[PDB]
Parts: C-alpha cells; structure tokens; sequence
C-alpha cells in the first residue's frame, strides 16, 4: 500500500 | 547546469529519486521484519539474521543510485521514508511471502525505470540498471520463491516444527 | 577393414554403438531429472545437484565407449537422442523410482552386451565390461535402492517434510 | 504481558520507540551530509567519508536500541523516518556546524532519556544509556567542536583552500 | 502461473526452449568430430581435444539456459536431440570449416532471439544474451575464422604435413 | 566478404574507423599537456604525470577499436592524427578544463555511436559500447568535474600556492 | 630565453621538433602492421606481437626526445603524424621488408641529427644520440635483416609454410 | 526543526 | 540441414 | 517406453 | 575545433 | 613517400 504511493507520485515531486 | 551532465533527461533525474526512496523504504520493512524474528515469542536467530542481511542489502541499493545521480550531473531529492505497512508478521512464511511481495515490486520500478531510459535515449543508464538492478532482483526473487514453497510442503505455518527445521538447516 | 582391427565382430561392433546411444539416452533423462528440482515450485536443491551429477556420469560412459571402438578399429555410429519419456516427475521418491528403474536397465543391457562378447570369443570386451560397466551398475542400484527405502519410511511422498530432510542430511 | 518482561514500565519503553527514530533520523541527517560533499561543484572527498561513516553509526544506535527493546520484553513501534530538515548546506564548516548542533539535540534526548528510568527505578536501562550512548555523545560533541573552531581559524568558509586542506589533513 | 514470473512472454520461453535443443544440438555435432580424430586412420590426438573442449562448451550454454529458464518462471520442454548430419569429415580443415559454419548458425538464432526479447520489452532477458552469448560468439567465429586461414595457407588438406604440424604449434 | 563477418553494417564499420581517429587525436592532446607541465616554467610533476597516464589510456582505447574491427569483420581505415588545437595551455586549471571539454565531446561521439548500432540492430556492438566505453566515459568527466571545481576554490590559477597545493595532495 | 638554456642552437632546436614526428610517425606505422596480421585472412598472431611491441618503442623514442626537449630549455612543437603509405601489406616478408626499410631512413635522420650537433658544438646532444638512438638503431637493422633473409630461404611468400613456421619459432 | 516535532511527541504515539 | 529445421519450428511446439 | 526401442533395434541399424 | 572536423566527416571517407 | 616529406621540411617549420 506505501509502496504503490511512493510509485504513483508524479515527477514533478522528486525534483528540486 | 551541471558542468558534468550530458546527455541526462530531468524525467530520467526525477525517477532516480523515486527509486532512492524506494531502496530505502523497502531497507525499513526489512528492518522492522528481522526484529519481529528477534523477539521472544518469536526466537528465530537465523530468520532475524537473514532479514537483517536484506535490511542492509537496500541501503546499499539507495547509496548506489544516490551516487549514479552525482555523477551524471544531478541533485538529490529526499522524502520521507515511510514506515513498513505490517507491525506484525504471522509467522516465518508469512514474512517470506510479504518479502516475496515485495522484491517483485521493486523489480516492477526497475521495469519501467529502464522503459523511461530506453524511451529517453540514455544508453548509460539503461547499462546501469541491467548490471546492477535487473540481475540481481531475478535471483532474489527466486531465491525467495525457493523459500516459500519449501516452508509449505514442511506443513508451515501451521507445523512450528517446520518453521524451526528450516531456520536451522536452509537459513544457517 | 582398419589397420588395428584384431578379433572385433561386426555384431559386437555394432552393440557398442547401441550401448553409445544408451548412454547418452541415460544422461539425457538425468538432465532433465536435475532441471526438475531446480524449479521455484519444487526447489530441492540436492536433488539438482545429485541427478545433475549423473547427468555428467552417463556421458563419461558413453565416451568411453566411443573410444573403445576407435581402439578395437570400428567405426561410430550415431542415432538421434530420443528426449525423455516423463517431462514431469510426481517427487524425489518418484524419481529415484524412476532412476532406480533406469539403472536397471542401462545393467540388463550390459548382461547381454557381455553375453555376446562371450559368444563371439571376445575376451578383451568381455574384461571391459567387467572392469568398467558391471562393477558400478551393482553400486549404482544399490545406493538407489537405498534412497528410496529411506523415502517411503520417512513418510515420502505425501510428507514434504520427508523430502526436505532426505534433501539436507542424505543427499547434502 | 511478555514472560520476560520484569521491572519494565510503558513510559520506558514508549520513550526507547521515540530514541529509534531519533538515531534513524540522525543516519538520514548524515545520508544527506555525505552525498552534498560528492557532488561535482563541492568535491570533498574526506568530507563526504566522514559524514558517511556518521551515517553508519546512528544506525547502528538505532539498531542497539531496537535490540535492547526486545530483551526488556517490549514490543516495537516504527514511525516515519522524516527528511532532512536541509536540503543544502553551504559549505564543510557549514555541515560540521549542522552535525555539531544535532548531536547537541540528540545528546539532550539521553539526558531526559536517563531521567526516566531513574524516575521508574529501572537501574538496567540507566546502565544502559551510561555505557553506550552518554559516553559516545560527549566524545561526538567535543570532536566536532574541534573541527568547527580549527575551520573558521583558517578562514572558512570564505577560503576554498581553508576547506581543501582540513579535508585532506586533517579528515584524511 | 509460476510465483516468480514476472514480464516473461510465452513466446520468450518456448524461444528459449528451442535454444537449449540447438546448444545441445551443437555440442553433439562436436561429440562427433572430436571421435573421428581419434580415428587410427585418421590420429589427430590435439584435433581431437579441441573438439571434446567444445561439446564440452556447448553443454554448459544449454545447461545455463536451462536454468535462466527457472529463474523466470518458465518450464522446460526437451525434444529429441538430432543426430549430426554428417558422420565423416573430410579432414582437419574440413571440420574447421564445417565448426565455422555451424557457430555462425548459432549466433545468427542468437541475434533473433535477441531481436524477440526486445520486441517483448524484456530487458533481463536481452542482458543475459549480450553478457554470455553474443560476445563469446563472436571471439568463437573470430578464433575458427583463423584456424581455417592459417590450414589451407600450409597447403591443406592437400598436406598431411599441414595438419600435423597445425595440430602440433597451433592446437598444442 | 570477410568470412567471419555477420551482421555488420559498412556505416557501423566506417564509424568505427572514425572512432579510431578519435581516440587517437586525443592522447596526442594528451601527450602535448603532459610535456607542457614537465617544462621548465611550469614544473608541476604530477600534472605531467596525470596527463601521460590519460595519453596511453585514449591508446589503449584506440587500440581496442582496432581490435573490435577485426573480430567483426572489418577492415583498418587509418587517418592523419591532427595536432592538438592549443600549443600552450594557461595554467593547470586551464588544462583540466580543456580536458573535460574534450572528454565530453569524446562521450558525445559515442553516443551516437551507440545510437547508429541500435538502428542497425547490431546488438553485439552496443553491448560493447556500453561495457568499455560507456561507463567509463562517465567516471572520466566526473573526475576531471572535481578536479576544476577543487581548482577554483582555492583561487586558481591566480594562486600560484594553489596549482602547487593540488599537485602535491591530489594529483600524488 | 629559457633560464636553464645553454649552448642550444635554435637549429639543433627545430631539429630535434623534426625528429619527435618521424618517431611518431613511425610507430603509426608499426601500429597499421600489427593490426593487418590480426586480420582473419591472414592470422599470424606472432607478427602482430612483434610489429605491436615496435609500436610502442618508437613511442618511448618520440617521448624521449620530447624530454629532452625540455631539459635543454628548448620548446615542443608537434605538426601532423601523417597516416602510414601502405594500408596493405603484401605478406609478413614484405612487412619486414617494409620496415627494414623503414629503420634504415629513421637511422639516416639520426645520422644527420647528429652531424649538426658536432657543428653547432653541442657535445651534449651529440652523446644523447649516440647513447640512446645510434647504438639500437644498428641491432634494430641487424635484427630485421636476419628475419627478412630467413623468411626468403624457406621460401617466402609462395609458401605459406614459411611463413607460419617462422611465426612459430622464430617470432614465438 | 523536524527534530522537536518527534521529541516533542506524546508517550502514547509511541506504544503499541 | 538438421540445423535449420529445429531453427524453423514454430514457437508452438517449444511451449509445455 | 523408449529405451526398449533403442534396446530392440537390430545390429544392422548400427553399422556404418 | 580539429575535433568537429573529424567528427563531422562523411562514413564514406572511412571506409577502404 | 611521406617520411622523406617531413624529413625534407624546412627547420623554420618546426620551431614555435
Ligand atoms: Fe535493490
Ligand atoms: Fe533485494
Ligand atoms: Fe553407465
Ligand atoms: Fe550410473
Ligand atoms: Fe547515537
Ligand atoms: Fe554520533
Ligand atoms: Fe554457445
Ligand atoms: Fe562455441
Ligand atoms: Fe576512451
Ligand atoms: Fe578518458
Ligand atoms: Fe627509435
Ligand atoms: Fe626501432
């Protein structure tokens, strides 16, 4: 269930 | 902007840093499952050993792409690391299957972190993810495959007999 | 015909290319004997490694028959390998049935092999067979016999921890 | 509840669940210390070795307290680890000012840490807190107040060469 | 249907299954070269080892398909083993000749296997040729492509001289 | 028309002719910085010897193309080797920057070296690509992205202590 | 101009410029022999270890006379190494045939190096030539005169025997 | 900052 | 020849 | 079932 | 600058 | 061919 959250986030989350 | 980047996509950046996390939140299930297995109601030395392994295996896996992403110019982006989705495992087997669980769907990431290389043509780092990635999440899937399915013919979880014969012969 | 040829009858000649196919048909089976155990929905790993071993032991059997004849001046024939008669074996008692059942085989072909080296007053084959065929198809049945009367005591097949402590302490 | 549980109050263990994360938080301070100083435009070596080495050892605290949570008769509880509360640090005195104000932090959490199992008359847990976390952290807090004052004598952070040579003598 | 699989097309495995047959095929076909220059008539003693090392080779290529087809999920199928379609050869260079041609058959099923494991979007797959397969095909061509170059500058098959001294510097 | 060559494009054959040339244009650059530092004015000793060092590594890559092209099928188209671009480097800090200038233009011309493989279907090249030149081409501008970065930070190259300092510490 | 500049002759300068290419230029040569005996069509390993190992003397030679360059206070100035006159050769005899004749012109530039030193007085640079280059430019010549004269008795380049034998004793 | 938050946090957060 | 008939069969005669 | 068909086979199916 | 050219040259002017 | 080219250069074309 985490796991798929972490997953599904757009990439716009994980840059600076 | 990096004086080293070349060649680097900022999807292919953004999708390392989802990976880091990724490592590291799977280092925190395998952190909480070897210490389930510590436990004196539970009092498996070589299940908490073996999951203790895993736990320090992923940290590995995070430190690696942290360290992929410096060199091909780009920046690190944390976030939180979230805690494991089960306090309490059933037994030994139920804890195999949860593991079982999720090295396929660390491997899944993998799948679609080198369909977004591919798509990006960045040729180093779909090599980067097949050398170090893609190899060794088949072996451990299967590993654990082996695992499960000797713990069910034994008679697990039902048969507490099973559960320590296999920590004493397959697991030490 | 050949230059070193001395004492070899064509009908002896030609049951050593049949043995040769024998062989290599034996190695055949414990190939895909090994392949079977090493399945995720089986996983026994000595299983593997003990029919994988007689995998490479038949075919040493048949080489040395290839170079017999080349010794006695014949000439090898060579036949199609035919594939395996079971692509699935129910378990490791199952197939150590099924091996035992093989070697004795391989051994009745041998007794007649020798019985027509006798007729033809070949006294050389007939010492070959005896030095190198007939002494280890005893063994051979022998230790199997031994296998699966440890399996069916144990409670094999329907107890899989039976296979599993076969697997490490007799096979491992 | 646990059979071997014995003078192990809930307010006790309820505060060692609050000391893992601290500690997991701590190694994921230090994760990010170490790879800001292997980036292309700092390039600190010894910087990123050092911090990397502190990274490994909250973790091990961590560990040790998960460890003596089990022994005790406690059960534990796992949270978020949160992120970082920087995302860049200035520079290597900057980080060694960042890294000496939080094992300040984590020190002042022993020390409330020990008044509790005073306060219970739990005279294991105070032994335990003594000989593994009090004397570690005052070793911690005096090493890193003698790199803070030996970098800005130099003349950090405004000199580069101030920061080359402290990472070359003196944390290599 | 297997716990393990995982991106692992129907179309991958029966690909991999008609594989193993064309290795085990290949290590047959040099089965029957290195005993026919064991031959008295013909009594090549270093021809001979070079082709026993290669049956040898080929063996271990089907033996790890075999296995990487576990790995995966996928379940072996076995067919009969074909007999070699030639069962004499004319001469050294003549062997050398027909070994050229049957490795640059191998690699071409290589080359299209390669072509379906992309088409599948398996990246696993595609690595484990690239790594095992496709660069020691090449050295293989290269190597057998020399052999055959340096025979009949000597003047072979024309030369017994030429075979026997090949055999002597170059394969011993 | 080779009689190991299979599925080998002339455009793959001629760019890696071109590669060739590359690779040896730049340990000619390579040798002129090393000798620029050994002189007299200069005297920076371990500059000198990083530079030789990177002069026979661009050989050795020049030679292992050379290699490549034989194995495949190819045949040696040889060039004029230029003269270096500059016949006098500014400073050390000058020439690690004219040498991650050229690094990074070697990397681009393998990109689309790789991507000329790929279109192709030359999957043996590209493999080969990724495994010796790939990787390796990544390392080589990060490294060479440190060693400029460390430079201006202590104030190269109007600090004449500085270039000093870096060829003591970093460079030996 | 140089400040460790004495008694060095601004031709004896420029000559020694000359004399760094055609040392460069000849281990271009040497570099297109040994690669032409990798070729599959003509597979004499020996002989591109033996033209492979003068690549890399007349490397040390061009290094050598850049060193040299920079202790007399004089100053490198590097053209074009221009690629070598023949992309073909005919067999290994006109291979040494080509660079007996290729020594004997490096060593006529050597003479007359040697003759402007004595008439710009330069005993220096007159007994660097003579230590270094003139001695091993006549075993050089000697060496490539017995392997040309022992190539053409057994019958070279109509017998590929010749050839081959040599490659085996006499380069191995 | 994210320090306190977890050191300021409630006993019962913590327990099972 | 016993090469390119194993090579040629179809996919359906490799699958259990 | 197949390794009495090789065994049954005549000797003149094994000769050159 | 010497780069580009060779970089930029026709695949013809590399073959044999 | 092209050793006797560089080898008759001029000595002006070789000094800086
Ligand atoms: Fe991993
Ligand atoms: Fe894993
Ligand atoms: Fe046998
Ligand atoms: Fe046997
Ligand atoms: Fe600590
Ligand atoms: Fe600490
Ligand atoms: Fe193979
Ligand atoms: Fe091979
Ligand atoms: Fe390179
Ligand atoms: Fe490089
Ligand atoms: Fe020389
Ligand atoms: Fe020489």
């Amino acid at each position: 269930d985490s796991f798929q959250v972490i997953k599904n986030s757009p990439l716009s989350e994980w840059l600076i | 902007t990096s004086q080293v980047r070349q060649n680097y996509h900022q999807d292919s950046e953004a999708a390392i840093n989802r990976q880091i996390n990724l490592e590291l939140y799977a280092s925190y299930v395998y952190l909480s499952m070897s210490y389930y297995f510590d436990r004196d109601d539970v009092a498996l030395k070589n299940f908490a050993k073996y999951f203790l392994h895993q736990s320090h295996e992923e940290r590995e896996h995070a430190e690696k792409l942290m360290k992929l992403q410096n060199q091909r110019g780009g920046r690190i982006f944390l976030q939180d690391i979230k805690k494991p989705d089960c306090d309490d495992w059933e037994s030994g087997l139920n804890a195999m299957e949860c593991a079982l669980h999720l090295e396929k769907n660390v491997n899944q990431s993998l799948l679609e972190l080198h369909k977004l290389a591919t798509d990006k043509n960045d040729p180093h780092l779909c090599d980067f993810i097949e050398t170090h990635y893609l190899n060794e999440q088949v072996k451990a899937i299967k590993e654990l495959g082996d695992h499960v399915t000797n713990l069910r013919k034994m008679g697990a979880p039902e048969s507490g007999l099973a559960e320590y014969l296999f920590d004493k012969h397959t697991l030490g």
